[PDB]
Formats: structure tokens, sequence, C-alpha cells
RNA sequence: UCCUCCUAAAGAGUAACGGAGGAGCACGAAGGUUGGCUAAUCCUGGUCGGACAUCAGGAGGUUAGUGCAAUGGCAUAAGCC
RNA sequence: CAAACUGCGAAUACCGGAGAAUGUUAUCACGGGAGACACACGGCGGGUGCUAACGUCCGUC
RNA sequence: UGCCUGGCGGCCGUAGCGCGGUGGUCCCACCUGACCCCAUGCCGAACUCAGAAGUGAAACGCCGUAGCGCCGAUGGUAGUGUGGGGUCUCCCCAUGCGAGAGUAGGGAACUGCCAGGCA
């Protein structure tokens, strides 16, 4: 609520004057976001998936899912049932608090920072990357930290070309490439 | 400027055909347009020394039959598989 | 063994209730009115009257129906 | 799709109630608009039908869709079905969740004079 | 001993010391009822990723799966909660 | 190109309802009396065999 | 009732797929909180409690495009029952039934009931 008052104030405005749109909502609008975390490494321990579980649910304000195996490859020796990992799908005030509190601190202080890259794109304007070095994040402190450890982070949008994505890049100002 | 000659045809039938075949002719149909398509029977000898000439592909057949003149185009013509014998050829009132 | 299989009863024949119409190994045929299908995919008669057969459905699927007399 | 979902997961029950071959009972829900009918065994005949849009029956209500709306609808069918002879229909709720205003309105038609 | 595909020639049945195979199982759930979901395969980004752990998106529409070897069928699912 | 291949698709065969016609009811059921229970050759559509057949076995006449 | 919209059936690629245009009069969809009706393998995920704050956009109805794709003749061809013949591995004679594919053509489908609106 927040974030998406001022977003309505000026992001909308903005996107809507540089694209002369006609329709009030042609303005891209987010759906969800999505924090998974495929390490692939929880056949050897499963402590550390539960771990990671409770540092997610800690960091967000919802308790993430579990996610079986998908299909099972002879090469990687995986089963079918075996948890791998969990995601947290953000949605309402906790996306928005999350967002903000990551756009606030987080992105900027980032070591090797050479910035986003804007033509990454799943086909329809989804922007799906990952990012290491989960430290980096001001809720994970060093009392609580097991590993070096990754994540995965999607952007969820109802919009269906990678144009309307740079249209939100530009609005969240997009630092570089 | 090509002229053709043609025979009514009273005879239906795979019978008919090997009857035609026999006394060395072959039918054919014309096909097209609101008006019923017709069955005509020709020769072989004089429909092969007409289909030897190489403008058949793109030329207007002037079909003379019950001493009426009509316009057709042969689009598909059916072959013996090796023999060189034509069986039965298909036109359009084009 | 040679197991049996067939159509038992065709179209436009009269048949009795419980009496089996077809005798099919998977499903070919589908029950439509007054059919009833048992659990080893059999199509048994539920009413007196003549057998008809008809094609509908997505797939183009057969069914068996039954018309009273 | 929603509209496709709802309609494939009403499809059981439909084809369930074909062989018994009984005239049946539908609603259609929507936050803007409730819709119902009752089915002819046939499946292409409607004995009666009414709409929250329509102000004949949405005269006393404040609105077409709410709650005391899909109650009153619900009583208003049922007491045009008794009234016509129905002859004990059947329910089908059109693949919804019998929850909200569908309960509300099958335990009117059910307290108005019904045995389904 | 039982069962599956041709032979067996568009009803059914139909044989040779003909051509080819699986089994002596199994359940107090792997059954029933009600409410819900819907594959193998590729591409996009991805410390770990070697193309082949899993993830978000797109195509695919049952070649997946449907316990045994095989056959007929199963999307309305007989596949899963 | 195909026997454990059909997005198509014959002839022919078989079932059931109605029907003029014919075959000494030629049809079916009951009880008694039976005979055989080692068929060969040819025609039609196939298998086995090496798409060597006039070798072999099937259903029908 | 002339037109538009939604539901209740058949028809199951003439109803399907690609592209463009149009739609808020009515209907439908987009919405936040959900501690309340309902509930999550987390999430209001689906459904549900207020309806227009506005819109017709993601989706959805309609029209054009015969582009992809589909149905599909007459005839012909392959084949086959009946009797015979030939140089009997196969073919032909008289007759009945008759393929597939392809061509012509078809078509952006149609039909019954209910409800609202535009007259």
């Amino acid at each position: 609520a927040k974030l998406h008052d001022y977003y309505k104030d000026e992001v909308v405005k903005k996107l809507m004057t540089e694209f002369n749109y006609n329709s009030v909502m042609q303005v891209p609008r987010v759906e969800k976001i999505t924090l998974n975390m495929g390490v692939g490494e929880a056949i050897a321990d499963k402590k550390l998936l539960d771990n990671a579980a409770a540092d997610l649910a800690a960091i967000s304000g919802q308790k993430p899912l579990i996610t079986k195996a998908r299909k099972s490859v002879a090469g990687f020796k995986i089963r079918q049932g075996y948890p791998i990992g969990c995601k947290v799908t953000l949605r309402g005030e906790r996306m928005w608090e999350f967002f903000e509190r990551l756009i606030t601190i987080a992105v900027p202080r980032i070591r090797d920072f050479r910035g986003l890259s804007a033509k990454s794109f799943d086909g329809r304007g989804n922007y799906s990357m990952g990012v290491r070095e989960q430290i980096i994040f001001p809720e994970i402190d060093y009392d609580k930290v097991d590993r070096v450890r990754g994540l995965d982070i999607t952007i969820t949008t109802t919009a269906k070309s990678d144009e309307e994505g740079r249209a939100l890049l530009a609005a969240f100002d997009f630092p570089f490439r | 400027m090509f002229t053709i000659n043609a025979e009514v045809r009273k005879e239906q039938g795979k019978g008919a055909s090997r009857r035609l075949r026999a006394a060395n002719k072959f039918p054919a149909i014309i096909y097209g347009g609101k008006e019923a398509p017709l069955a005509i029977e020709l020769d072989h000898d004089k429909v092969m020394n007409m289909q030897a000439k190489a403008e058949f592909y793109s030329e207007v057949l002037t079909i003379v039959v019950d001493g009426k003149e009509i316009k057709v185009k042969a689009q598909d013509v059916q072959r013996h598989p090796y023999k060189p014998k034509l069986q039965h050829i298909d036109f359009v009132r084009a | 063994e040679a197991k049996r299989l067939g159509v038992k009863r065709f179209g436009g024949e009269s048949v009795l209730a419980g009496s089996i119409i077809v005798r099919q190994r998977g499903t070919k045929f589908h029950a439509g009115a007054n059919v009833g299908c048992g659990r080893d995919h059999t199509l048994f008669a539920k009413a007196d009257g003549k057998v008809k057969f008809e094609v509908k459905g997505p797939k183009n699927r057969k069914f068996i129906s039954i018309e009273a007399e | 799709d929603k509209k496709s979902a709802r309609i494939r997961r009403a499809t059981r029950a439909r084809r369930k109630l074909q062989e018994l071959g009984a005239t049946r009972l539908v609603v259609h829900r929507t936050p803007r608009h409730i819709y119902a009918q009752v089915i002819a065994p046939n499946g292409s005949e409607v004995l009666v039908a009414a709409s929250t849009v329509e102000k004949a029956i949405a005269e006393q209500l404040k609105y077409t869709g709410n709650k005391d709306a899909a109650a009153a609808v619900g009583k208003a069918v049922a007491e045009r079905a008794l009234e016509k002879g129905i002859k004990d229909v059947s329910f089908d709720r059109s693949g919804f969740q019998y929850h909200g205003r569908v309960q509300a309105l099958a335990d009117a038609a059910r307290e108005a004079g019904l045995q389904f």
C-alpha cells in the first residue's frame, strides 16, 4: 500500500505518457513475486533445506511451500517425490513491503555490481533471474549464516512483451546494464 | 485454332471402359460451373497425336460435341503406369 | 484358449433387460440410454427394446442406445 | 480460463443426471447478477427461470447481487416450481462451491416446501 | 496350467511338432464416496549446470503415466492430492 | 516398404425389423433306433517354407 | 419483434488455427481488506463477502481475410462375388458392387428455449 500508492501516482502516469496508452489499465500490473531456492544440494543433507526455508519465512511474511522432484534422470541420480527446494509466492502487502525493502538498500550494496540485464527475458516480459551471495539481504545476519547460498528471483506481470518490462525497468530507474 | 473431334457417351462403368480400350478408345469428362458434368468418349490415336504437341499445357481446348463449341482446359490427366496409353482425361469449363 | 470377442447384438435388434450387447476387451463403445457398463467393460441392456448405433463426441466416439418398442 | 473450468467441472454431474432422465434445477452465480432456471429432462427446455437483473424480482432487493437477493431468488424459484408442478426436480449447482449464496438459495428452496 | 500378438482370408469361431512371450502375483491400501489438480519433449535465465538435480515463463495435448510380459482402452480420466 | 502400422478406405460375409414369391413345413423341439469317430482329389483366400514351387496345414465348396 | 449480450442442447475440424477491426446500451471480465460464508500442500492459488472508482484491456462475443487447415462430388483407377479361357507365379472375357487420393464445389457455419438491453 505504502509503495503501491506512489507507484500508481508516478509510475503509471510516466508509463502512460511515454507509451501514449488509451486504456486506463493498459499500464503493466504486477501479479506476484516468486522467491525460489534451486540449490540442488538437498540430496546430500536435508537440514540445509529446512534452515533455508526458515530463513526465507523469516525474511518474508509467509512460509514457503516445499517443491518435489519433477522428472528423474539417471545421470544426476534423482528419484521421484524427494523434496529438493521451496519457493515463496509473494502477493499483496507482503510482496509490496518485501520489494520496497529490497530496492531500498539491498540492490545497491552488492559486490561486483555490473548492473542488471534488460535483455534476458523469458519471452513475454517476465524477469526471472538469479542472485547469489544471500548475505546481501539485511535480514540474513552473520548469526544465522550457514554457507554462501544463492536464490532465484522472479517478478510476474500481466505484460506480454519485453517492451513493457523495459518500461518497468525505466520506472525503477534502471541504474545500469 | 486447334480442331478437336468428340463423340457422345451413352455407356458408363468399368465394363464400358474395358470395351472402349478394346475398341482402341477411352472416355473423358468435363466438369465445372453450375452445369452438370458430362462424359465424352474419344479415340486413341488421334487424341494421342493431339496431345503430342508441347503447347497443350497452356492452351484452351475447343471441344466440338453435338455440333457445339465448348472451351475447356485439362487440369489433370490420367495416364497408364508404364504403357504409352491414355485411359481417362479431365477437363474444366474455363 | 481363444477369448471370445465381438459384437453379440447389432443395431435394430430387440433385446431384453440384462442382455449384453457387445463384450469388448477395452472400451470401443460407450453406454447411452438404458445401457449399463459392467466391471469387465461389457455393455448390458437395462430395458426392453431395439438397439441403435451412433457416433458423437469431440473424438467421434461410438455410443450404444436402446429405444423401447 | 474460469468459465471453461467451471463448465468442465459441472459436466460430471450434468452427464450423470442424463441417465436418470429427470428434470433438474440449476443456478448461475456471479457477483454482478445471479441466474436460475429449472431444466427439463430433455436438456433443451426450461419450465421456469429468473434473473436478478429483472426488477420484477429485484424491486425489494437493495442490489441484484447479495446473499439476501440470492435467498429471495431461490424462494421465488421454489414457489414458482411448486405452483407449476415440477414433480420433485433434482439439484445441480452448476459446478460451484456449496458454501455461499448457492447454499443460501438451496436452503430457501428446501424450506419453501421442497423435498430435494 | 492360465493369459497376450499374427497366422485367422473387413460377422463370430477356425488347425500343424507354426511363427513370439509373461505368471503362480499382490491390498487392511494400491478399494469405495465427495471435493480439486492434470503428461513425456524442447527453448529462454540459472555458484553449483557436464546438454541430461530443481526452479519462473513459453510451446506440447497424451509418443508420458496407467504395478507385472503383452493386448484393448483411460483427459469426463481408469493418472495424482 | 510392413505379420505384434492406419489422418483413409472396397468386394464379400454375418445379425436383426418389414415384405410379394417359391422349396411336398422344405424349420424347430420331444422320446426310441441308429452309423462313423484313420477320408482322398480339384477350385477359391492365406500361413509355414528361401516372396525355390507343383512340399506342408487351414475355412468353404 | 430488427440488432447486441449470457445461459440451457445437438451438430464435433462447413463449428478448428493464424491476422486485422469493433464492444460497454444490457451481460461478462478486471478490485482491495478478509480477522467475518468459504480455505490454502505458503498465497484470497480457485471460490467467496461491496459493486462501479473507472475501463474493455489479459481474456471474452462479433465481422472481414479461403492464408493454414477441413469436408468433399460425377467420372476414372486399383479390387472383388459369379461361369469360362489363356503362354495358369498371373492376366482377360459378360455382369453386379465399387477404392483411396486428386479435381470441381462447399464453407469464416446452422438450429430450439430462456433472460436483459438498444427500438
